[PDB]
DNA sequence: TAGGAGGTTCTCTTCAGTATTAATAAGGCCACTGTTAAACG
DNA sequence: CGTTTAACAGTGGCCTTATTAAATGACTTCTCAACCTCCTA
RNA sequence: UAAUAGCGCCGCAAUUCAUGCUGCUUGCAGCCUCUGAAUUUUGUUAAAUGAGGGUUAGUUUGACUGUAUAAAUACAGUCUUGCUUUCUGACCCUGGUAGCUGCUCACCCUGAUGCUGCUGUCAAUAGACAGGAUAGGUGCGCUCCCAGCAAUAAGGGCGCGGAUGUACUGCUGUAGUGGCUACUGAAUCACCCCCGAUCAAGGGGGAACCCUAAAUGGGUUGAAAGGAGAAGUCAUUUAAUAAGGC
């Protein structure tokens, strides 16, 4: 993921000026990477070395979503609606 | 039974191959997939698993309504037959490797109940171990199947304890009242074998082949777009996403020899077209070593034609033929990348006229027995009478001999046997031994049989380690450069088989003896686990790294492949292969000598 | 006739598994105490 | 003549485990039709 | 500079045997000359092994008939097709241009089945250029040892931010290392060279040797093996996930 894209997605999932690493931001970064990767997996059906990375990103996002759900269901719902998961 | 497969590439137009690829990859493999799935959810399925015999006609019954299906229509009948045959063979195998596994588990449970120590036998019987020993000797006076029958037959504690004492030594009377820890390790080993058989019985159902990979592509979208709710579902998504996208349609088994009609091209090249697809003409590209088989095929079909079908296709040198697609390296459409290949299964025994007579006698015996078996029933169905008619038709047609080469078979001296010892380090060692006078006529070693080729053996081990490392260094990089020395091992075992059979020919042997190895890579795994469970009590990783190299050497020790190769060559030559028990302790030469001697001793009755 | 595509149906009798007779061939470092055997004021 | 440094030797602690998938190497099982009918040329 | 030591493999020895050799005494006597088998036993000024990646519908191992031959086998004749593999050679290379994408790194410490290790020239930077398979170590290799790096083994330490309800994150340049696709560089072979096909195709031109005085007269210019398909299972390794699984 490009640095410009990460900065933009941090700002657009920001809760304040300095919130890099908030569960919302982490889920946003993972979702952006997975969305970019799904087309690559549509095309390159042999790139297993990216397949492992995709699996890892999916599991990471799942864990983050479960944690945010247990903590605050309201933030969880509004986040999952913002990303449409 | 000396069936061997020859192969030849099939060359034709791009459209002639597009037809076949579309007609198999898009309609025949999906039919096989659906037939497998339906066979799985059949209500009688758990009944079949209890036996080893899937019913004769069930697969055709689930296929008759499937032929007219919108997505499985537009195929030749003899290709619906191919799909039926493939699925029937898959489930004829899958119900025979799970029934025997269940038998093994039951027998091992019975033996685990059998196993008692000297103190345990004393406390169960309530008597001194000496009385147990005396009664065990008495019962040995009155093989192991009989003792197991006696044990399962009686209910007395004393007699059953006597059976247990006998079978503990293996129908022997050993008076060494020691090594109770040995008994503990033996019971532990039997329990580990029980556990491993139980872990085996939970087997996957026959998968089938998914060329489109619709499930994979759908699951990728589900996993990326949505979020799983529990670990047990994300694990299933991960398992699906890592599956292997197979890209080769199933073969086409043509169980009738005549379904392949042969012809000679205007350029003299041999050509094939199959029943149901005659507009598709394939040109045979073989090698001269395999030329005589295909020329025999054409000559035999023409010979049957010229006699107005007075000749029984059924003595044809061709028995059946698979029509597979190999895998090509590169890109492009699948019909332009994968090479269509014909695998014809030929009974090598039919090449000579003399061997053709043997095959004729075999078939004329089995089919007249079939006639007698059907003649006892009084049902008298109409297609049953058609079958009866065909049987006598084959009887009549079998006595019309084709013109074939002549070779006076092989007169074998019954005395002179050949004993083959296999081992982890000495893959084979042969002893040509005369049984009348126990003196061995000859000995050979793994350097004598591989003469001028012995360098291969070391190069097999030197590089199968190397490749084993190279794979490991590429797996972490996820490169597809995983290579192994399976072809080298196959070549070496073929060389050994040729050398052994040639040696048997030179000394005019009358048999070849191979040991019955049984489950050899499992007994050593159980023993190593049992030993490591005391050597490492609670450290499972230690229990695994213990004797790791020995176990991987056993697992890659290809005794079965070598035995099969020797069996193929001996059948091709006429040597009557027998079986014996490899002595547990001794040198390879003595092992082979006593092995062949024991085989001769048991053969006499 | 002559090719080409489809039809058809059971075997054999079932029901085989459980024994041993050793010995291979066992850890690998890390750190410690304990013995042991040889050179020396 | 008693002795004190090298040189092995035994001991104690540590060391995680399962499931699915893939690659490889092996193993096991199953299979290895045959004549007839009909329908076009 | 270092590769000590261990392990595996070859050879070289030495010994003892025979499955050998000799002899008839035909199952015994001797011998180790060949062939082997079993140890141990060294790495010789050397014997044999030898693992950087690739390239041929390559050659040979073939079928039938007849003869000698009990047969193998040889000879003669007729036919020939290219499959799938194992070697031996010979030759080529040490890649480029684009994209798409994975992983790993605040900073330390230990250090993995971790990575790297060639010759010369120029630098001596960190890289180019030419060459190049002899490519760190031992006769040859290793996951062993040496050297350097080590974030991409694992473990421990530990700074600041955000999160902090069990999940965890940033300090991160294509920076390093991987994977995929597309177009490309060379060999595209089996005595050598040229044109050509490669779901097809061979054609021609030379050399050396033998026969032949000589005749593209004709022949030779490396060998082997095949029972395949399908389905499960085991084992090893790798990776992701889990904190058991049911």
């Amino acid at each position: 993921l490009s640095t410009e894209a990460t900065a933009k997605i941090v700002s657009e999932f920001g809760r304040d000026a300095n919130d890099t690493g908030s569960t919302e931001v982490q889920v946003a970064l993972l979702t952006a990477q997975i969305n970019h990767l799904q087309g690559h997996f549509a095309e390159h059906k042999k790139d297993h070395h990216s397949r492992r990375g995709l699996l890892r990103m999916v599991s990471q996002r799942r864990k983050l979503l479960d944690y945010l759900k247990r903590k605050d269901v309201a933030r969880y719902t509004q986040l999952i609606e913002r990303l449409g998961l | 039974a000396s069936q061997i497969t020859i192969q030849a590439r099939l060359i034709s137009f791009e459209s002639n191959r597009q037809q076949l690829w579309k007609l198999m990859a898009d309609l025949n493999t999906p039919l096989i997939n659906e037939l497998l799935c339906q066979l799985g959810q059949h209500p009688d399925f758990e009944k079949w698993q209890q036996k080893g015999k899937l019913p004769s006609t069930v697969v055709s019954q689930l296929c008759q309504p499937l032929k007219t299906d919108p997505r499985f229509a537009g195929q030749p009948s003899r290709l619906y037959m191919s799909a039926i045959h493939i699925v029937d063979y898959i489930y004829k195998s899958w119900l025979a490797i799970q029934k025997r596994l269940q038998q093994q588990l039951d027998g091992k449970t019975r033996w685990l109940e059998m196993l008692n120590s000297d103190a345990e036998l004393v406390e169960l019987s309530g008597d001194t171990l000496e009385a147990i020993r005396v009664k065990a000797a008495e019962i040995l006076a009155i093989l192991s199947k009989t003792l197991f029958d006696a044990y399962q037959e009686t209910e007395d504690i004393k007699s059953r304890s006597a059976i247990s004492y006998l079978l503990k030594n293996g129908c022997k009377l050993t008076d060494k009242e020691e090594d109770s820890e040995k008994f503990a390790k033996r019971r532990r080993q039997v329990e580990i074998q029980i556990q491993r058989l139980t872990e085996k019985l939970i087997s996957r159902m026959p998968k089938g082949r998914d060329l489109t990979n619709a499930k994979w592509l759908e699951t990728l979208l589900t996993a990326t777009t949505t979020v799983a709710e529990d670990n047990a579902q994300a694990k299933r998504w991960q398992d699906i996403l890592l599956t292997r996208s197979s890209s080769l349609p199933f073969p086409l088994v043509f169980e009738t020899n005549e379904d392949m009609v042969w012809s000679k091209n205007q350029k003299g090249r041999l050509c094939v077209h199959f029943n149901g697809l005659s507009d598709l003409i394939f040109e045979v590209y073989c090698g001269n070593r395999q030329l005589h088989w295909f020329q025999r095929f054409l000559e035999d079909q023409q010979t049957k034609r010229k006699s107005k079908n007075q000749h029984s296709s059924g003595l044809f040198t061709l028995r059946n033929g698979h029509l597979v697609w190999l895998e090509g390296e590169g890109k492009g459409e699948p019909w332009n990348l994968h090479h269509l290949t014909l695998y014809c299964c030929v009974d090598n025994r039919l090449w000579t006229e003399e061997g053709t007579e043997i095959v004729r006698q075999e078939k004329a015996d089995e089919i007249t027995k079939f006639i007698t078996n059907m003649k006892k029933k009084s049902d008298l169905s109409d297609t049953q009478q058609a079958l009866i008619q065909r049987k006598q038709s084959t009887l009549t047609r079998i006595n019309n001999s084709f013109e074939r080469p002549s070779q006076p078979l092989y007169q074998g001296q019954s005395h002179i046997l050949v004993g083959v010892s296999l081992g982890l380090e000495k893959p084979a060692t042969v002893a040509v031994v005369d049984a009348i006078a126990n003196k061995v006529l000859a000995y050979r070693s793994i350097k004598q049989l591989l003469g001028d080729n012995y360098e291969l053996l070391n190069r097999q081990r030197r590089q199968q380690q190397y490749l084993s490392h190279e794979r490991h260094k590429a797996q972490k990089n996820f490169s597809p450069n995983q290579f192994g020395a399976s072809e080298l091992g196959q070549h070496i075992d073929r060389l050994l088989a040729k050398a052994i059979v040639a040696l048997a020919r030179t000394y005019k042997a009358g048999s070849i003896v191979l040991p019955k190895l049984g489950d050899m890579r499992e007994v050593v795994q159980s023993e190593i686990q049992a030993i490591a469970e005391q050597k490492f009590p609670g450290y499972i990783e230690g229990q695994q790294k213990y004797a790791k190299q020995y176990r991987v050497n056993v697992h890659r020790w290809s005794y079965g492949r070598l035995i099969q190769s020797i069996q193929s060559k001996a059948a091709q030559t006429g040597i009557v292969i027998e079986e014996g028990k490899q002595p547990i302790r001794g040198s390879p030469h003595d092992k082979a000598k006593e092995l062949a001697l024991s085989a001769y001793n048991l053969r006499l009755t």
